[PDB]
Order: C-alpha cells, then structure tokens, then sequence
C-alpha cells in the first residue's frame, strides 16, 4: 500500500505494487554502526550496478529493512542506498524480521523472497558469496 | 550480573524453512498435419 520507497530523491514518493514484475527480490537486513554491515553495503551497491543495469532488464532489486536503534540512523542509509527500503512508521518492520528471525550478529543478512512472503535462499554475509543469486528462479511471476 | 537472550538456532530449523513451489504450468500441443486429399487412381477404371 503506502509502503516501500522507490529512490527518488527529494519527496520519496512509495511503489506501487507492480514495480516488482519479473525482478529477483531479496530483503537485506542491515544496520549502521554494526562495523560489518559497513564493508557489505558498498559491495551490495557493486551487484546491484553491474549484473543490473550494465545490460539488458533490471533483473534484482533488494528492499532495506532497517534495523536502526534511532530515527537519524535511518535517513542517512537511506539516502545511501539507491534501492527500495520500508520506512520506520511503518508495521511491516517488525514483521519482516521476525518471521525471518534476525536478532536484535545477523547483521548483515540478505534473504531472496519470493511472491508468497517465503524465502528462496539465506546468504550468510557476516563472517564474497554475492555471485550466487541465481536470479533465474528468484523471478516474482 | 546482566542476562543474554538467546541467540542460536538449529541447524534443522534454520535451513529447513519451506520453500516456493516452482512454476508447473507450462502446456504445449502438437502440429499434426492435416491429411491431404485422395487423388489416387485405378488402372482399370482409368483406362476401360
């Protein structure tokens, strides 16, 4: 409904639902100030600009659910990431992560879904994995 | 002294989640030609 932001700088205007029509979707779980979401986050940025829009049809596309302590936390990655992300005023933070059970370590967790609220694939970034998305089944029909 | 919640899960539960049902509607049919028309002809009724 009036969730989930697109990109677009300036007045953030939400996504109406059928933006996500064929694309691979995953939920990437991450929060600033955990030193190991910090080194993820450029490189997520890396796979979501060459195996995206260097060609053909954008073919992934991540939501960030946030997981900050702090309202000022959140508007400085948000303005960082150029892909969707939920906001904080919003029920379907908490819904995310618990039905997929990040606590609140995790971070940074990314998880394919796909049209059912199901998961596809856990990723395991927090310890090099990023060219395993096969994004031909990750497709949203 | 501070208690820690408890964090750890099983292997079982945390690979074994369900998964989405792949795509199992793809029908084709075939292209079986039509027959063409009797042409063939006798000697007999050719001929006398």
């Amino acid at each position: 409904p009036d969730v989930v932001k697109r990109t677009q700088q300036g007045n953030y205007v939400p996504v109406r639902p059928d933006h996500f029509a064929g694309v691979s979707v995953a939920l990437f779980f991450a929060k600033a100030g955990h030193s190991k979401c910090a080194q993820i986050v450029p490189v997520v940025r890396q796979f979501y600009k060459t195996t995206n829009f260097s060609g053909e049809k954008a073919v992934i596309e991540i939501i960030y659910v946030s997981l900050d302590k702090d309202e000022q936390d959140f508007e400085r990655v948000r303005a960082l990431m150029p892909w969707c992300s939920v906001e904080y005023k919003s029920c379907l933070r908490k819904k995310l992560i618990e039905r997929y059970r990040v606590p609140n370590t995790a971070i940074p967790l990314l998880i394919v879904i796909g049209p059912n609220g199901e998961e596809a694939g856990r990723m395991n970034f927090q310890q090099f994995v990023l060219q395993r998305w096969d994004y031909r089944f990750n497709k949203w029909p | 002294p501070p208690t820690l919640p408890f964090h750890g899960e099983s292997a079982y539960r945390t690979d074994y989640v369900p998964k989405p049902l792949p795509e199992v509607a793809k029908p084709v049919e075939v292209k079986l030609p039509p027959t063409l028309p009797f042409n063939a002809q006798s000697c007999y009724r050719s001929e006398y």
